[PDB]
C-alpha cells in the first residue's frame, strides 16, 4: 500500500497505519 | 517535502517514517 503515488487521504491513510502509536505530520505545503 | 517525495512521485516507506513522530 505504500510503494504507489499516494494523495490526499490516501496519504494521510499511509501514514497513520505505518506510524501506529509514534503519530505523525502532515506537511504538505 | 512529503507530497514531492509520495504524490508526485512515488512514496516509499523510508519516507513515510521520515514524518512519525
Amino acid at each position: 500500500f505504500v510503494n504507489q503515488h499516494l494523495c490526499g487521504s490516501h496519504l494521510v491513510e499511509a501514514l497513520y497505519l505505518v506510524c501506529g502509536e509514534r503519530g505523525f505530520f502532515y506537511t504538505p505545503k | 517535502g512529503i507530497v514531492e517525495q509520495c504524490c508526485t512521485s512515488i512514496c516509499s516507506l523510508y519516507q513515510l517514517e521520515n514524518y512519525c513522530n
